């Protein structure tokens, strides 16, 4: 179903998702490579322990986008809702407000 | 104005290669989906143009039903770095949930 | 001639053509070193447009 | 080209000096009982810059000290401080305080008894 | 600390909360008025002097409610007047709190008729709303601006009537008396009436607000009102020092103020409080009853400038805090609209024009460059002046920036133009720029920063203490953390304000010091006013009198404790505290069980880094400014007699 | 260690604050409510000259500070790799200098050996300053002994002190700076030490992320300005100290700046006269 | 508890005049324990406040602040300090000139 995962490539090991995991579940854990300041520490979801409660992902807490949700049909969601894509331009008026 | 459109962490809109099936035997079953998760697209030539231009960023998950290894063009001289075509490059997201407790 | 005199009283009004950052800088210059420093700012930028 | 970096830095320092001089003329102040109004603003600007420059070069040199420090500095680091400290002490005797500060006569006030006998001049 | 969030409350709830708070505040005003009653209406001696009433005694005597007259007669009358006005404030505050409860509970049913009016649709005051509004603001704060302007016009009109009739100050044009405040009360009515009508007929538009904007409108208006407070502080400082205000602020110096906590008539140890009490022991100063609070002359205390400084710094601190809070709450709104995606959909300059990250970077870089330049200039000037006055490196005061007065075109702002005023102005600009670095970071880098958009990270939670040691450390990167840093940076501009208004010589750290030429500034710079000692020696001189007061000494110790307690939470110690608190829990458990069979099942709580930063900044600010209160409440202690040359 | 430290610290600090309250006569409490009767016992009096509450507070403050710093020293000794909490939370300390783990479990700042050393130094600043103020002749039993307020200047009379101590804790700064300001070099040390000490806050405070995010802006501003009005020049990155280096530098600055000035306390003078003042009747 | 009065029995101290050698240590430890209790009450009660403070009060909490400050001033006048220092004779000094006159006295 939900089957929330973490992209180890992008995790920064902040742990903002770990605190949301229910205390007994504790599926999310810390994996250390070395030299914490160099980014060795990372986040992993033990899929066996996960109970698809959505607390980790629905929190909107992942800064890197590593925390993803694979929908039952299958689609990776990096966020609960990404902002719409826009074609932007600076509206500078001609005469009155912001000329040129 | 570009960082505030879409996810602010991806300068180029990211497209995970979620589903691919060998049964259709054409590999058109490759079904790219953006990180937003609202468009189950396909690897069309326009998507190829976007990928080469750098507008998009196609990615692959490790934990999934296998997309196509050596059946969708693969470079294995180094660690595998799957490519739709040699000029393309599907950077595989690595996902170590099983190897670690 | 209107732009330069409006500038000498209202420099940021003169640089209104320029970017919002330049307009804010000229406003701050009015606030600090009013006229001389900010009049310098407006004359530099306007002469540069020329 | 770093020539433009030094050009901009020296131009900025020169412009600071010129601005200080000009505003000193603008700001109406009685110069001093003796000192002039041409040199005093420049003395203040010399202090200003020398302070900023000394702090900047100290910061930069200590950063490059941390960058270049190695085991090969085994004798280069300690002895250098030694010599500088030595120089400092010598600079105290020959330049800053030239003597022991005896009286004008040269009586060498060196005990509290004679200090008491001195401070109460008739 | 988020229970009364803007989202949690609707417009009627906010109306009711503000109304109930106005009533509570009216009760506080009555309390202060009663605290000001030196002699009771019944004849007996009354309350001593409190800063809470010495702050408003000038204004109260301006309105004739209080009197600077010193006989028991007419001071009894002033006390009766203060009691009457305090009772009026009490009852009106009761009514205001009743209305606030009704609005908060939405039970806007008339107790007499029972008709339940609608916040959305309501005729104002009856027929007046029909004449003017023709029907209420169907919705929208924009349609409410005009009605609020009309309400403020009616407030101005009512104050004009009250001062004309109740307090007996007729409207007279001349601006040297309270009478003008009546005149202008009517003027600002018509203005804030007419404009209101205009804004009722032609509403204004800033579409960022009006939509889901209790926080957004609150932020903008809080920043605006913080600048209003800063302007009010400057105006108060200028005006209260003008001759027209001397009858109400300069005449404080002629009075003697018995303030709580001031020196009390001491008694020997062998003292018995029976009858005359003389036989047992000797009191410190005879003619005053034992333990009585001894008189303090306002001339020495400088109560005119003390009260002026307290009011001015109250408004300045409140305004700076309000600016910082407005930028913070606006940053919270910005982050909300960035997360939900409305940021790109806003079509107003206040959001669109800074949409580009390039312009945000350029703005913050300009602010940072100006801050570097001005801070370096002022600090070089100050340290060089210190090097000269202390004669360090062989220097002398002649090399100091005594010549660097504000230009003749800017000496009008300053009574005695010297290098002190130059350093004041430039230090204020530099502190403003410093705090603006953090404020601009909140404004722009609320959801993503150029480092973070390069580093592939986004700021979501608006309170997350960090993202960890990734990239060498991500401490204090939320907008809340930037607000805390902005407050800790504005501490310094606010200090500069305090030290300037209390008479300090902020151009050098060691003015008035008994060393080298520190006491020569008055001769070389030709100063008229003898500024209180410099930045480092100002502590000493002001503590000469802080230490002489038991109450001010208690404040000193308490604020210092509060300040240094802040490091336990601000320092990078949270993990150490968590580990130690686990050890504390285990210690309590086993020690208690061995000492007492009862089990504990309780854990010592450790603040999160977010709460740690919140409490740490609160404590830092609290200690710092509870002590600035001592600086401003010791006395002005700046005399108009320059010190001769040291030799 | 924690319990002994809590008991000693709470008792001695309560003694100090109570003596301060009685000094100031806050809450109407005259000086006789103070612990002028707390003196070193006739068994341990020989360790001190003029035994009084100052000596008792000295002994107990030293014990409390030693046990305080010993909390962190013992944490270094034992909880170098695994702590009971970090074991329960299933985490390992793989380095002596690792700054933290992250915003996980509410924060994990300063859990390493190096950070515990820094906290040990910061805590032992108290014991060392107590030593300095005892040796230079201060009244550490109260905050404002000798203050010209209330009954404080009656201490010598109430405690029968044979020597006049320079001042209480808070008043010690003032009375011992009367002579620092009279000296130019000591004043330079004062200013420089305070500069160093407060600059320690830039790194010790939880602000590394802010400084990093701002150094990015500094780099971009340098490039843009060096390209705009300076012509055709762009390079250089503004460095920012990591949290480990930030903590190290902050501890160095804190310790030096506080002990750049303790030297001033000890180098301005003993100033502990042996003529006790009369009662302030 | 009763350790400090035994300390006072030891640690030979010359009791201050007109104060009992037993009650003076009793008063000292009394104030010590009063401070400890006041700190405990402050900490635990503010913890309970933070745990219990909610939208449900909205005015009884500001009204509690109002009543506590009112009784603060009320205790200032009624119990702590009475009258504006008046004078043993009874005359009040309210001008700087009168204070200078009494300084001359
Ligand atoms: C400190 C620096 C900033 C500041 C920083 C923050 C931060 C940080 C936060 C808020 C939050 C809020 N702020 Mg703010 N804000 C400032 C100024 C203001 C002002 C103003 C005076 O004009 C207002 C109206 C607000 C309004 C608000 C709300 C929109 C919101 C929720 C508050 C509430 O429910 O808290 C409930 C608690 C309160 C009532 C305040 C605490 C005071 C107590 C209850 C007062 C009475 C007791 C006693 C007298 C004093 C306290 C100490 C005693 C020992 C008990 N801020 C100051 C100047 N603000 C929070 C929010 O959720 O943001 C979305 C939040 O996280
Ligand atoms: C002077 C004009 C100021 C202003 C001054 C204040 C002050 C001051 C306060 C508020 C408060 C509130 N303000 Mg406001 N407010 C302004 C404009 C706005 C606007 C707007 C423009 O539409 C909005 C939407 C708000 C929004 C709000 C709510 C968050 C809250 C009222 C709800 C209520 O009382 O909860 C029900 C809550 C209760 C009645 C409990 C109150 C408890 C105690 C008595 C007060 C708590 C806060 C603190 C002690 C006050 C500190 C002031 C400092 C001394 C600087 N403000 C401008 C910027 N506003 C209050 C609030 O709750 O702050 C957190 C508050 O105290
Ligand atoms: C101090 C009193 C409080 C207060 C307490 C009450 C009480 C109590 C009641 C209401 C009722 C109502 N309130 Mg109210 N309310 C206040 C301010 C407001 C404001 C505002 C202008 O910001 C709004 C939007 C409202 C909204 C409303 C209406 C929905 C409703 C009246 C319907 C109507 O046709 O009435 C026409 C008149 C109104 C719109 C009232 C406007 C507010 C005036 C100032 C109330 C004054 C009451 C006071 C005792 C009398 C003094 C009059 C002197 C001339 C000063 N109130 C004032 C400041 N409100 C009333 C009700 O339900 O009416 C059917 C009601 O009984
Ligand atoms: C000027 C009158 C008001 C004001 C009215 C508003 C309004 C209205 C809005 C904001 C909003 C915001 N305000 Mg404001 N605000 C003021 C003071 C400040 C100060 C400050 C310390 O001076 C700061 C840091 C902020 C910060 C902020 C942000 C939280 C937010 C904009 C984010 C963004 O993306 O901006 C993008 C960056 C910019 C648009 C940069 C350019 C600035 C604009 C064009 C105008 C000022 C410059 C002017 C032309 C200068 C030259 C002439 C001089 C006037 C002499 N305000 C004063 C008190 N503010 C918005 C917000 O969302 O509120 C919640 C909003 O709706
Ligand atoms: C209730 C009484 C007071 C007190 C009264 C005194 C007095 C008075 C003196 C000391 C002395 C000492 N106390 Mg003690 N002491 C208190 C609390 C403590 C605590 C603590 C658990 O917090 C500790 C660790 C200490 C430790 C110490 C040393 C600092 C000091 C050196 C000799 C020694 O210990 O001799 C005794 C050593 C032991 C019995 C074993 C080790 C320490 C034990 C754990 C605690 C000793 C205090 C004990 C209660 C005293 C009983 C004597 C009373 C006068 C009846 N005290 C309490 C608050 N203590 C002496 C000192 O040097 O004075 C300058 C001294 O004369
Ligand atoms: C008055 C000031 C301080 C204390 C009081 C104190 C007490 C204390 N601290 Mg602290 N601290 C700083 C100030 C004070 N820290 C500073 C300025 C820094 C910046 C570096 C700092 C830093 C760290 C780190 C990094 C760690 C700790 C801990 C830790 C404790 C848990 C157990 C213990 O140590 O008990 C030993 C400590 C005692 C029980 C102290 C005895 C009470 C006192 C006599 C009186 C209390 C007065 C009161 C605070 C005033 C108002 C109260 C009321 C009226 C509202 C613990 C009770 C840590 C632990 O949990 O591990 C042991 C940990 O890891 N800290
Ligand atoms: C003298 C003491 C201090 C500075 C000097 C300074 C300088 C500075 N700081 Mg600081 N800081 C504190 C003290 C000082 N912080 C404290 C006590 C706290 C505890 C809360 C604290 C905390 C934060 C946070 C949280 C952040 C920052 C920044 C940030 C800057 C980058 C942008 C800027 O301000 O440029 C504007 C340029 C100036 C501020 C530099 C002009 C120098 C002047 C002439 C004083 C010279 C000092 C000394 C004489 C140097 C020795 C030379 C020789 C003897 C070896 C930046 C230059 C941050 C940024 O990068 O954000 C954009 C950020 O996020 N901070
Ligand atoms: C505390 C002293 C400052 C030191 C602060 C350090 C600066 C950052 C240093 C990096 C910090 C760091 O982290 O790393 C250190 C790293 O160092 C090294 O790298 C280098 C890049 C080579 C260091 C050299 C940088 C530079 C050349 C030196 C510094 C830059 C300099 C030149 C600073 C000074 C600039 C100036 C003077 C600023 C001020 C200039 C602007 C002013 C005064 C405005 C005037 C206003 C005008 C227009 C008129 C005014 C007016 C008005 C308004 C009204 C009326 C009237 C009448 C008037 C006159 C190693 O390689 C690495 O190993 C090591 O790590
Ligand atoms: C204004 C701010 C509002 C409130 C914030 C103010 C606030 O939160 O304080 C700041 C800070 C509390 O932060 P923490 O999260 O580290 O508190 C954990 C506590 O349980 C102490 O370990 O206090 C300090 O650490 C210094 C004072 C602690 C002194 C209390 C002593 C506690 C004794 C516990 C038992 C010790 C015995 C040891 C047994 C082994
Ligand atoms: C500008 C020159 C940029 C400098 C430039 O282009 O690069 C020169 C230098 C570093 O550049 P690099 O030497 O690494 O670049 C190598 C190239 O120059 C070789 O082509 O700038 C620094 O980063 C200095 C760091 C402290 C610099 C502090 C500058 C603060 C000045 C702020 C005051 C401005 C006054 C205006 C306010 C009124
Ligand atoms: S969905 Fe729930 S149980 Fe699963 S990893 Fe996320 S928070 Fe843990
Ligand atoms: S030191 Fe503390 S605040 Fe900084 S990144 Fe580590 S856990 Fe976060
Ligand atoms: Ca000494």
């Amino acid at each position: 179903k939900k089957h929330y995962f973490i992209i180890e490539n992008l995790c920064v090991g902040c742990g903002l998702c770990l605190d949301k995991c229910p205390p007994k579940v504790n599926a999310i854990g810390y994996k250390f490579y070395g030299d914490v300041q160099e980014g060795g520490f990372r986040c992993y979801i033990d899929q066996a322990a996960c109970i698809s409660c959505s607390a980790c992902f629905s929190g909107d807490e992942c800064p890197s986008g590593a925390l993803i949700e694979v929908l039952p049909d299958g689609e990776v969601l990096d966020f609960s809702y990404t902002p719409p894509e826009r074609l932007d331009f600076d509206l500078r008026f001609l005469h009155r407000f912001h000329r040129e | 104005s570009g960082p505030w459109s879409g996810n602010a962490v991806h300068k180029a809109e990211k497209y995970f290669i979620t589903s691919a099936k060998r049964d259709r035997d054409g590999k058109l079953q490759i079904e790219l989906v953006p990180a937003s998760g609202r468009r189950k697209l396909s690897p069309t030539p326009e998507m190829i143009r976007r990928l080469i231009d750098g507008e998009i960023e196609i990615y692959i998950l490790t934990t999934q039903p296998d997309i196509a290894i050596d059946m969708n063009k693969e470079i294995i001289d180094m660690e595998n770095r799957y490519v739709i075509d040699f000029d393309k490059r599907g950077v595989k997201w690595t996902m170590r949930e099983i190897p670690v407790f | 001639i209107r732009r330069l005199i409006l500038a000498f009283i209202l420099p940021p009004a003169a640089v209104m053509n320029k970017e919002a950052g330049t307009i804010m800088l000229t406003g701050i210059l009015t606030l600090w070193g009013w006229i001389p420093g900010v009049v310098a700012a407006l004359i530099m930028i306007s002469k540069e447009q020329s | 080209s770093n020539g433009k970096l030094i050009a901009l830095a020296v131009g900025g320092a020169v412009l600071m000096g010129a601005l200080f001089f000009s505003v000193s003329f603008l700001t109406g102040y009685i110069p001093a009982p003796n000192h002039s109004a041409i040199l005093t603003p420049l003395r203040s600007f010399m202090g200003w810059f020398l302070l900023i420059f000394c702090a900047s070069i100290i910061i930069m040199g200590l950063g490059k000290m941390s960058s270049a420090i190695s085991d090969k500095w085994f004798l280069s680091f300690p002895l250098s401080i030694f010599v500088i400290v030595m120089v400092m002490f010598l600079s105290l005797r020959v330049y800053w305080e030239k003597g022991r500060t005896t009286t004008v006569d040269g009586k060498y006030i060196r005990t509290t008894a004679e200090l008491k006998e001195f401070l109460n001049k008739p | 600390y988020q229970i009364f969030d803007t989202e949690k409350l609707d417009d009627e709830q906010v109306v009711g909360g503000h109304l109930a708070l106005l009533g509570v505040l009216g009760f506080i005003m009555g309390i202060y008025y009663i605290s000001g009653i030196q002699v009771f209406p019944w004849g007996a001696p009354g309350f001593h002097d409190n800063w809470f009433y010495l702050t408003i005694k000038p204004r109260m005597v301006s309105l004739g409610i209080d009197t600077y007259s010193t006989k028991t007669a007419d001071l009894e009358a002033a006390g009766a007047r203060l009691l009457g006005w305090a009772a009026f404030h009490f009852l009106v505050g009761s009514v205001l709190i009743f209305g606030g409860w009704r609005h908060w509970t939405h039970n806007l049913t008339n107790p007499f008729t029972g008709r339940c009016g609608n916040f959305r649709d309501f005729r104002f005051l009856g027929k007046f709303g029909d004449v003017v509004f023709n029907g209420t603001s169907a919705k929208s704060y924009k349609e409410a601006l005009g009605p609020h302007a009309v309400y403020m016009s009616l407030l101005f009109l009512g104050w004009g009537i009250v001062m004309w009739a109740i307090l007996g100050f007729a409207p007279i044009p001349d601006f040297q008396t309270i009478n003008s405040e009546t005149f202008m009360s009517f003027v600002f009515a018509v203005i804030f009436f007419a404009l209101g009508i205009y804004w009722w007929n032609n509403p204004p538009n800033a579409a960022i607000h009006l939509n889901d904007d209790m926080k957004a409108a609150f932020s903008v208006h809080l920043t605006a009102i913080g600048y209003i407070n800063i302007a009010l502080g400057c105006i108060a400082f200028v005006a209260f020092q003008q001759p027209s205000f001397a009858p109400y602020y300069k005449e404080l110096d002629k009075l003697v103020f018995y303030l709580y906590g001031e020196p009390f008539n001491r008694v020997s140890f062998n003292f018995v409080e029976q009858g005359g009490k003389v036989i047992s022991g000797a009191k410190e100063f005879a003619d005053f009853p034992a333990y009585a609070i001894l008189p303090k002359s306002g001339e020495a205390f400088g109560m005119a400038r003390v009260v002026t400084n307290l009011i001015v710094f109250n408004h300045i601190i409140c305004g700076v805090l309000y600016v910082f809070a407005g930028v913070y709450h606006g940053g919270q709104y910005l982050l909300k609209i960035q997360l939900n995606g409305m940021y790109n959909q806003i079509k107003s300059i206040w959001i669109t024009k800074g949409r580009d990250q390039e312009v945000q970077v350029k703005i913050l870089g300009t602010v940072m460059a100006l801050c570097f330049a001005t801070m370096l200039s002022v600090y070089a000037v100050i340290v060089w002046n210190t090097i000269c006055e202390l004669n360090i490196f062989g220097t002398n005061i002649t090399m100091s920036f005594y010549w660097l007065k504000p230009l003749p075109i800017f000496q009008w702002m300053f009574a005695d133009p010297s290098i002190n005023d130059w350093v004041m102005a430039h230090v204020i600009t530099a502190g403003s720029l410093f705090s603006l670095i953090a404020l601009v970071r909140i404004a722009f880098f609320a959801h993503t920063s150029p480092l973070w958009d390069d580093l592939g990270l986004k700021k979501n939670s608006y309170s997350f203490p960090c993202l960890g040691p990734v990239y060498g450390g991500t401490c204090g990167v939320s907008i809340q953390d930037q607000l805390w840093f902005a407050m800790l940076w504005g501490i310094k501009g606010l200090s500069a304000v305090c030290w300037y208004i209390d008479g300090a010589w902020i151009a050098s750290m060691m003015y008035g010091v008994p060393a080298a030429d520190a006491k020569a500034w008055d001769s070389i710079a030709h100063l008229h006013h003898h500024y209180t000692s410099g930045i480092f020696y100002y502590f000493w001189t002001e503590t000469v009198t802080i230490f002489s007061s038991s109450h001010l000494s208690t404040i000193l110790m308490i604020g210092h404790l509060v300040w240094f307690i802040s490091f336990a939470v601000w320092f990078e110690d949270r993990g150490s505290r968590l580990e130690g608190a686990d050890i504390q829990t285990r210690t309590i458990r086993w020690l208690g069980k061995k000492f007492l069979n009862r089990d504990v099942n309780f854990r010592f709580p450790v603040l999160t880094i977010s709460d740690s930063k919140l409490a740490g900044t609160f404590l830092y600010f609290g200690g710092t400014f509870m002590l600035v209160f001592l600086f401003l409440a010791n006395g002005f202690y700046q005399t108009n007699s320059p010190l001769p040359p040291p030799v």
